[PDB]
RNA sequence: CCAUGAUAAGGAUUAUAAAUUGAAAGUGUUAAUAUCAUAAUCAAAAUUUAUUAUUUAUAUUAAAUAUGUAUGUGUAGAUAAAAUAAGAA
């Protein structure tokens, strides 16, 4: 509620709530991620 | 020391949540990985040492290593035959050991109905607490602009929090591999929490007599002078200070006579120097390291010029500055530097 | 029935390019097609504005010392300016001139990455003090006018996605692009080692080095500018050699390699 | 500008950028600052080899130096004026109308507390806290321990 | 060494001490009778 | 604010009389500057050292066209009687001149020359209800 | 949309019916709580107990944020005092031998 | 055309202002940061001719 | 004193508990609260409108 | 830091601020462990020696450890080198006994 | 306490007098500390990282 | 994923020690110095590099390079996920109205359909699209599967 | 990944499982200054000097900076002519026109 | 007392032996140490209420120096002193911004990335949809207000706005 | 100076006006290239018929 | 500068046991009504405002600049606060 939007990381009612994890709840990772080894970029500099 | 009380490695690792019971249970959770991890780490290490127990040779190197002293304590240079070194080794080797099978036999210690992971005999590693960040915020609830007292009378405590939790794990030697499993739990910490790594290991320094020289103080004392506020700026260089490793051999000199100038045997002398079977008058001299009377850069006394009959530019006196500049082997611009009063009354040096 | 704030505007790009590239459309911003900025501002505009927003300082305000106007109004009373030449009767001129805001490279990291001390803060990239051209800071004619408007002025039209990338830099930020705005390999695949105004800097370091003074040498070695000649990387480690200095014979050429284009690999 | 095509609902929220520019502007200063003070105002000797006509002379060329510079920034922290990054309410630091640690008056402080966007733990209005160190010696006692581990724990060398 | 321990894995390094997950916290939660005896 | 003598009127509440810690209230009124001493008029609202150097404030530091007021922190010097050129300082209404130069003067900050408030009052820049609030406490006659 | 997570997962609970048993509901002047218990406040103290929480250890609970009350750090799940202790422990305790300070000084 | 190229803002409305309704989503503490460490195809041929 | 000394002398548990000297009185100063004047008890001045 | 910022335009500023935060290196020795004998027969750290470096280094000392926190430089590489000269240096000085 | 050899100096005084009466002034401005100037006040106590307060260097 | 990848990761401390040991690194076959080449541009970086490496044009555009490649699937800012999951019912009540007490992201292959109670090999014989209905749905999931 | 239950029917593991921190450890870098190896001594002379961009910056306290101190003073006195910081007075030598300086 | 300090040079004794003030400035060489000239041997007062066992706060180290006339003011305070670059001051000048999402990317950035294109922020987006709203009903209530005039004053050749009514 | 095309108007001759930024389902501002110069069966229209193609 | 929302203060009868003497009815700053205007601290500044516990007679201005005024028989009218580690029936 505002023109200010909450920052979804800060704020506990939004953290806590039940669209995301509460803190009581066993709080270990929930999935793992491998971005970097699926399918990796090639280094192209902006700068020569 | 034998047991818990010693180690060549500590990591302690320090992880901080915002509640009080995400950090213990991150604790057992970081606490029971690097129990297996250990565990595996040490068990190898373990073999590799009851390998090396049950036989090796010797370096030529580390042998060498026992061998060099001018002395040792029975007051002559020692013999260490390749035996006794071994000897040394083996030794060590044993009380490394004792300690990998003292860390692995805790590691095997925390069974389910049995686990107790606060001391440091149940578990390794183990976990020490550490006192909670707690900071009260105080402010006042109203919004008004008409009176201090109301705005006192409403006022709120609430606090902002941070726990902590802390890993101890000391291992005997030292391991690239541990050290990295243990960064690397930065990746799959639990939600919200953080940590940090304190290192403390074990590492050779090296005190160079010849570097940091132990000598008499100096036939002048230092005043209380040479410390005012900006002395650390102004009177002093940093340590270690410059000492010649290169000396000319002047005229009249001869191999004893250049090491008795210099503060050497002569056998030292001509070891430095080992090229050079003679030396001539002027030639370029490396200095043994370990030589007492050796200089430091730019000797507190001045170099001068004096004008008198110069080059064959004159034969009568010196006079432009490129001259003098070109004689003393420095830019124009510093010799102009040094001297204000021959600069400011002309260039011709009138 | 039209107001406007500024009567004027020109164009950032030139007769050439535009005449042409008028026939391809370009995509403006959805929510706001017509943008006018402030390097589409006027030169008079331009003055005008950039003296403002700086609070006190800053050449717009009237008392600040750099007012062109020969009168001010407080609370209807009229105030007449009092020339700098009578100012000075009574209130001596101690003014060393513009060297005196632009401090060495030597003080760069204490001063946060900064050469200069003027009122707006300086980036030393392109794009925060961009005009319509890439900034560029001259250090040897800084004034409190700036009339190049590099400076990161707080509240001009358009400062603030300014501000916020100043304020979003990288920890090296200054330093580096001080240095790679500079000090770049030339076109020919020369080394950008020799410069007229360093050279004796480094005759004197290698003279140094040559007559053993190790500690001297490193000394000066420190205020160089500029990539020194591989000559200074051989005189220096020329003189580790006799006292057996294996540790700074390996920072000296580590340090001049791959760090410095490898002028040290020889 | 002139209140055509605002983006923000306060005006005065870009101040708050302002002032951090301000603490740049002194990062770029503070050092310089300080040292053209500390030898300025030197009246012993400033060491062995500056003393007398010479440390006279270097002194004033100093301070001369350090009028000379424009926009130098002198102004004391306490001075500077506490303004929110959200609603740019403002208040004096030290006093109860202004939060130091999420750096928000007040007035935010409660809005943020009350409807949950801070995450805070209350504690009973009227002590001293769940805190040990509060709870011996207060707001003293506590600024104090926070010396003692930022500076005083370690034996500088 | 490995990225994932021989101990997990490999049924020599077995170790038989260890018990499943649900008995002990079954066993845990137990509240014996407290009338164990007459008079108390 | 109740009335608005600047643009803050608007901005600022006063919160009845509150109280803010030592030495630092948040608007740098100082009423006191001018507060006559025989025997501390060398050490009150001077300088604490009589070896610190003059304030930025007393040198042309810069090129500048001309100025309106000199700062009040500027500290009259000899210069300032015997030069007879314009002194000006901002004080309110508009600006305080010093016109009839004395040694007097020399060697303090212009903050205590410069009477902050005034015995006299206008009446024309007071409400009806104001100048009545002065009468009750006997400063306007009426 | 990143919305898309906010939606219901699930069909949400019809209010079909009346208040409650004992409901508070509000006649000429009362005094009213939506947040008490009606019926087990009344419940004298005598009888029920001082109790406002299960009697544990209270290490498994949390003091909630937002909320007058306290939780359970396992959803629910209760340790008797039992289980903090070794088995048969004199005065649910580390060891039997002393009291905390009793260990701290005999250990010193 | 490439049909993972999604919306993932709502229509402009109201409902952006009169709700608590995030904007973004929340960080996502397991993603690693990008980083680079690949070659291209016109590399790799370079290496194996 | 008197819980040491029923540790020692367990049947000493008995006199001294009736005596009311194992009792423990729970009373504590107000905590400090900027609202009141003193800082503990007493309320500001107040003036009707 | 894994959290918050670990990955956006901030990532940076934030990790050096920290690296700086943490410059101070920790150097320790025991005082038994530099009394030995020294490559020249003589014992490096004897009574003497070791009173002296006690009175030379004054807080820096305890519990028979020397401790110098080397806090001078912002990136911990350079405080080793910095905090070993500082201990070559005092030891330089001590050994006069 | 050391002091530099030939300067002339004053003891710590024993007799009450001796202090009382001696030219020793009072703190009368806002007061400061070379370290704790950076945390503002004690009630503004400024902190860069939320450290246990008991934390230890390593 | 493929775990065995994280052995790679030992090749910069094996290399470190080869510096320790005085073998030169430089013998090492052309071959087998291109795979370890390749095994350090996956993990080894600077401290350089590291202050730098988080800055938000590196990870929008290694985002946009994801995206000419067209495998968005992955990356966190860009994908929308839509499906959600339902509880599963008891016979112990029809009664009980279950709620979610939280809500996590995890890859749809740890509960699926079993395979015989799904159509057989869907991916080649039916053609499936997620979409959202364009109409105004005044309850039930603004999401279909075509 | 074969637990049907992972989130849905409540089990949530209380250790995170080996095959994603094998994973998780398996995607990001690691920092090669990490890696701790010096086998040639400490670098007196030079290191502290090394040139001016990659720099040993002294921090925090002001004795630190000693190197920089000496450069300040270099460059501001040759830049600041001694005809202009003349005219800088002290109190003092301004209050010796006053009618009645010292009491 | 007061007593002129004094120093008896090793050399003079009837037993060479290395003197504590001698000692003290080896002292101040190896960690380069300021000595204060001025400090007066009367002086010594240890801080009692951080020093002493007696008082709840006892830190164990001088908290305080206790000298009334200290500040900020002193080269002496002013050579030890904590610099304010890296301290917090820096942590908020770059960390406490109006919207915080700039402080970890450029918007523009961003929204280009993510959706298509530059959105507006939520406050501009609603003046926007409500000059639709209200320009759709009621005309005229309104003015033309621009950066830039000219474009309205002299518009191009072309432009022939559509009548309204 | 202004008008319907111009100003800002959520309805233009009782439909829908095309020209308000905030009129079109924000997915229309997602990112697409030029088809038109590749092969017929390619191009968007025929999106349908993608998963076919030889 | 017209341009809605939302958190203050304000003791009056659920009592003693293993237990809190501070309340929802709303006090500038916050989200759909627009169609006069750049007013915002980065120092050193101008009292009229209900809503504020100041140091009262041995010793009295040193560091950011820091208050010159009212001795009058503890003396009108009228007012303030407290039953909480204190001691009141
Ligand atoms: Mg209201
Ligand atoms: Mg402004």
């Amino acid at each position: 509620v505002g023109y200010t939007p909450v920052n979804p990381d800060t704020s506990p009612m939004v953290a806590y709530s039940q669209y995301h994890w509460h803190y009581n709840l066993p709080q270990g990772m929930e999935r793992p991620h491998s971005v970097n080894r699926t399918f990796a970029a090639p280094f192209q500099s902006n700068h020569s | 020391e034998d047991g818990i009380r010693g180690s060549e490695v500590t990591y302690k690792i320090v992880l901080e949540g915002f509640w009080d019971h995400h950090v213990m249970k991150l604790a057992e959770d970081v606490c029971m990985f690097l129990k297996d991890v250990g565990r595996q780490i040490v068990e190898e290490k373990l073999v590799a040492v009851r390998r090396l127990l049950q036989g090796g040779a010797v370096d030529p190197e580390l042998l060498a290593a026992f061998n060099c002293a001018r002395a040792g304590p029975f007051g002559g240079l020692d013999e260490y035959d390749k035996e006794e070194v071994a000897n040394f080794l083996r030794s060590d080797l044993r009380r490394l050991e004792e300690q990998c099978l003292s860390v692995i036999n805790r590691c095997n210690v925390p069974v389910p109905g049995a686990t107790n992971i606060y001391d440091p005999h149940t578990s390794w590693p183990h976990v020490e607490k550490l006192e909670p960040w707690v900071r009260m915020a105080e402010f006042w609830t109203s919004s008004s602009d008409t009176s201090f007292t109301e705005l006192e009378m409403s006022t709120a405590h609430y606090e902002f929090r941070k726990f902590f939790r802390v890993i101890i794990c000391k291992l005997p030697f030292q391991s690239t591999e541990f050290e990295k499993r243990m960064y690397d739990i930065r990746h799959w910490l639990h939600r919200q929490t953080s940590c940090e790594f304190h290192t403390i290991y074990r590492r050779n320094v090296i005190h160079d007599s010849a570097v940091f020289p132990t000598e008499h103080d100096p036939a002048t004392p230092t005043t209380h002078e040479h410390h005012r506020m900006f002395s650390f700026a102004l009177d002093w260089q940093s340590a270690p200070v410059n000492r010649l490793s290169t000396d000319t051999v002047h005229e009249g000199e001869s191999w004893d006579a250049v090491a008795q100038r210099l503060g050497c045997s002569v056998g030292e002398l001509k070891d430095a120097n080992a090229e050079r079977e003679t030396i001539e008058a002027g030639v370029v001299i490396n200095v043994p390291v370990t030589a007492t009377r050796r200089l430091t850069s730019f000797g507190a006394t001045p170099l001068v010029l004096p004008l008198k009959t110069t080059s064959a530019k004159d034969g009568e006196r010196i006079r432009t500055w490129e001259e003098a500049a070109a004689i003393l082997d420095c830019t124009v611009e510093e010799l102009q530097q040094c001297n204000g009063h021959a600069a400011l009354t002309y260039q011709k040096k009138e | 029935s039209v107001s406007g704030v500024f009567s004027k505007g020109r164009g950032i790009g030139h007769e050439a390019t535009t005449s042409i590239l008028r026939y391809i459309p370009r995509a403006r911003v959805p929510w706001q097609p017509s943008r006018f900025g402030r390097e589409n501002l006027t030169a008079a505009d331009m003055a005008r504005l950039w003296s403002r927003g700086r609070y006190r300082d800053g050449p717009g305000n009237y008392n600040s010392g750099y007012c062109t106007e020969r009168t001010h109004v407080l609370e209807e009373n009229t105030v007449s300016i009092i020339p700098r030449r009578e100012l000075e009767k009574y209130m001596p001129d101690i003014t060393i001139g513009p060297k005196a805001l632009v401090t060495p490279v030597s003080l760069m990291n204490a001063r946060n990455g900064h050469r200069v001390t003027h009122d707006l803060l300086h980036s030393y990239d392109p794009h925060i003090g961009r005009l319509g051209k890439p900034a560029v800071v001259d250090h040897d004619n800084i004034t409190v006018e700036d009339p190049n408007r590099v400076g990161l002025n707080a509240a001009t039209l358009d400062c603030r996605g300014r501000i916020y990338r100043w304020l979003r830099r990288g920890p090296f930020f200054q330093v580096d692009n001080y240095f790679r705005r500079s000090v770049k390999l030339n076109r020919d695949g020369t080394l950008p080692t020799d410069f007229v105004h360093e050279a004796p800097l480094m005759r004197k370091i290698i003279r140094l080095a040559h007559r053993g003074h190790l500690k001297a040498a490193c000394e000066e070695y420190r205020r160089v500018t500029t990539v020194p000649p591989v000559e200074v990387y051989r005189a220096l480690t020329a003189c580790c050699v006799p006292g057996a200095k294996l540790a700074d014979a390996v920072s000296i050429f580590e340090d001049g390699d791959s760090k410095l284009f490898y002028v040290s690999r020889d | 500008m002139r209140h055509i095509g605002q983006d923000v609902p306060k005006r005065h929220t870009h101040f708050v950028l302002e002032s951090r520019l301000m603490y740049e502007k002194s990062f770029r200063d503070c050092w310089l600052h300080s040292v053209c003070r500390a030898i300025s105002q030197l009246d012993e000797p400033l060491s062995k080899t500056v003393v007398g006509t010479h440390q006279k002379m270097l002194q004033r060329k100093v301070t001369c130096f350090q009028y000379n510079q424009y926009g130098l920034f002198k102004t004391p922290y306490y001075r500077l004026a506490n303004v929110d990054r959200y609603h740019a309410v403002q208040g004096v630091a030290g006093t109860r109308e202004w939060v130091p640690y999420v750096n928000v008056s007040y007035w935010t402080m409660n809005k943020m507390v009350r409807g949950g966007n801070l995450l805070v733990h209350r504690v009973h209005y009227t002590g001293w806290g769940t805190d040990s160190h509060l709870k011996k010696g207060g707001w003293e006692h506590r600024w104090n321990k926070v010396l003692q581990r930022n500076v005083l724990q370690y034996s500088r060398i | 060494s490995a990225n994932i321990p021989r101990s997990v894995w490999d049924p020599a390094q077995h170790n038989p001490n260890w018990s499943d997950s649900y008995g002990h916290d079954i066993t845990n939660r137990r509240a014996w009778p407290a009338r164990k005896w007459t008079v108390g | 604010l109740k009335i608005a003598k600047s643009a803050f009127g608007f901005y600022l509440a006063r919160r009845g009389q509150r109280k803010y810690p030592f030495l630092r209230r948040p608007h740098i009124k100082n009423t006191h500057s001018m507060n006559p001493s025989a025997p501390y008029f060398w050490s009150f609202m001077t300088a604490k050292s009589q070896m610190a150097f003059l304030p930025e404030e007393n040198y042309i530091t810069g090129d500048w066209t001309g100025k309106f007021f000199v700062s009040k922190r500027q500290v009259y010097t000899l210069q300032h009687a015997t030069s007879g050129a314009k002194v000006r300082v901002k004080s309110f209404p508009s600006i305080f001149e010093f016109n009839s130069p004395s040694r007097w003067n020399i060697g303090k900050e212009m903050n205590t020359l410069t009477k902050p408030r005034m015995d006299l009052i206008d009446e024309q820049m007071l409400t009806k209800k104001q100048r009545l609030d002065y009468v009750r406490a006997g400063l306007l006659p009426k | 949309y990143y919305w898309s997570r906010y939606r219901m997962p699930t069909q949400m609970p019809k209010f079909d019916g009346p208040a409650p048993v004992a409901a508070p509901q509000s006649m000429n002047s009362t005094k009213t709580n939506e947040f008490i218990d009606p019926i087990d406040d009344k419940f004298p103290m005598s009888i029920r107990g001082p109790l406002v929480r299960p009697d544990v250890p209270e290490d498994q609970y949390v003091d909630s944020w937002y909320i007058c009350t306290s939780m359970t750090h396992h959803m629910g799940d209760y340790r008797p005092w039992s289980a903090s202790a070794p088995p048969n422990a004199f005065r649910f305790r580390p060891f039997n031998e002393f009291d905390a300070k009793g260990r701290e000084y005999v250990q010193y | 055309m490439l049909s993972q190229n999604v919306a993932k803002t709502t229509v402009p409305s109201y409902y952006m202002i009169r709700t608590n309704l995030p904007h973004r989503k929340p960080q996502n503490q397991w993603e690693g940061v990008y980083y680079y460490s690949g070659i291209t195809k016109r590399q790799r041929h370079l290496i194996l001719l | 004193v008197a819980n040491a000394l029923v540790k020692l002398i367990p049947l000493t548990r008995i006199p001294l508990k009736k005596s009311g000297l194992l009792s423990v009185d729970r009373r504590r100063e107000r905590g400090q609260f900027p609202g009141y004047l003193d800082g503990k008890k007493v309320k500001r001045r107040f003036a009707k409108r | 830091d894994n959290l918050q910022y670990k990955r956006y335009d901030w990532q940076g500023w934030y990790q050096r601020m920290l690296d700086v935060h943490n410059r101070n290196v920790s150097l320790r020795c025991r005082i038994c462990d530099l009394q030995r004998l020294d490559g020249n027969g003589v014992q490096f750290v004897d009574m003497q020696t070791e009173r002296r470096l006690r009175i030379l280094a004054q807080h820096r000392v305890g519990m028979g450890v020397l401790k110098l926190d080397a806090d001078k430089y912002e990136d911990q590489a350079d405080n080793v080198t910095f905090g070993t000269t500082k201990l070559s240096e005092l030891l330089a000085d001590a050994r006069k006994a | 306490m050391q002091q530099i050899p030939g300067k002339v100096d004053q003891t710590p005084f024993e007799e009450d007098q001796t202090w009382l009466l001696h030219s020793i002034p009072v703190q009368q401005l806002e007061m400061h500390h070379h370290e704790k100037d950076l945390q503002d006040l004690p009630f503004i106590n400024h902190e860069q990282f939320p450290r246990s307060l008991e934390w230890n260097a390593p | 994923a493929n775990i065995n990848v994280v052995e790679k990761k030992k090749v910069p401390l094996v290399l470190a020690q080869m510096d320790e040991l005085g073998v030169p690194r430089t013998h090492l076959s052309r071959v087998l110095m291109d795979e370890v080449e390749d095994s350090l541009r996956k993990f080894q970086t600077y401290r350089s590099r590291f202050y730098e490496w988080g800055r938000a044009v590196k990870q929008f555009d290694f985002i946009e390079f994801r995206r000419r490649n067209g495998w968005l699937y992955d990356l966190h800012l860009m994908k929308c996920t839509t499906k959600q999951v339902g509880p599963l019912r008891d016979f112990n009540d029809p009664d009980a109205v279950q709620g979610a007490v939280a809500t996590a992201e995890i890859p749809a292959f740890f509960n699926e359909r079993p395979a015989w109670e799904r159509p057989p090999l869907e991916e080649t014989l039916y053609v499936t699209t997620n979409k959202e209905r364009y109409d105004d749905v005044r309850g039930g999931d603004i999401y279909y599967d075509d | 990944s074969h637990r049907r239950d992972y989130i849905r029917m409540g089990y949530i593991p209380r250790y995170t499982p080996w095959e994603w921190i094998a994973i998780q450890e398996a995607d990001q870098p690691l920092i090669a200054e990490q890696i701790r190896q010096d086998n040639i001594g400490t670098s007196y002379f030079f290191s502290l000097n090394r040139y001016w961009r990659y720099k040993a910056s002294p921090h925090g306290y002001i004795r630190h900076f000693e190197n920089e101190v000496r450069d300040l003073l270099q460059y501001v006195d040759g830049v600041t002519p001694w005809k202009q910081a003349q005219k800088i007075r002290t109190y003092w030598e301004v209050r010796s026109h006053h009618p009645m300086p010292q009491f | 007392g007061v007593h002129r300090v004094g120093y008896t040079h090793p050399s003079t004794l009837p037993v060479p032996c290395a003197q504590r003030w001698d000692l003290r400035l080896a002292r101040a060489r190896i960690f380069q140490e300021y000595i204060e000239e001025k400090a007066p041997g009367a002086w010594q007062l240890e801080d009692e209420r951080s020093m002493s066992p007696e008082f709840k706060t006892f830190t164990g180290y001088p908290m305080r120096d206790m000298r009334p006339g200290y500040g900020q003011n002193l080269p002496d305070y002013i050579m030890k002193k904590r610099l304010p670059n890296n301290t917090h001051y820096e942590l908020f000048a770059r960390r406490d911004i109006p919207n915080e999402d700039n402080a970890m990317y450029g918007k523009y950035l961003y929204d280009m990335t993510v959706h298509g294109t530059s959105l507006p922020s939520t406050y501009r987006m609603h003046k926007d949809i409500n000059k639709a709203q209200r320009n759709d009903r009621k005309l005229s209530g309104n003015r033309f207000k621009v950066l830039c005039s000219s474009g309205a004053k002299n518009p191009p050749s072309g432009w022939e706005p559509i009548p309204d009514a | 100076q202004a008008d319907r095309r111009t100003r800002h108007h959520m309805m233009v001759d009782g439909q829908i006006n095309p020209r308000e930024w905030f009129n079109w389902h924000p997915k229309e501002y997602q990112p697409w290239y030029f088809d038109r110069h590749k092969f017929l069966y390619e191009q968007r229209q025929y999106a349908q018929f993608h998963h076919l193609l030889c």
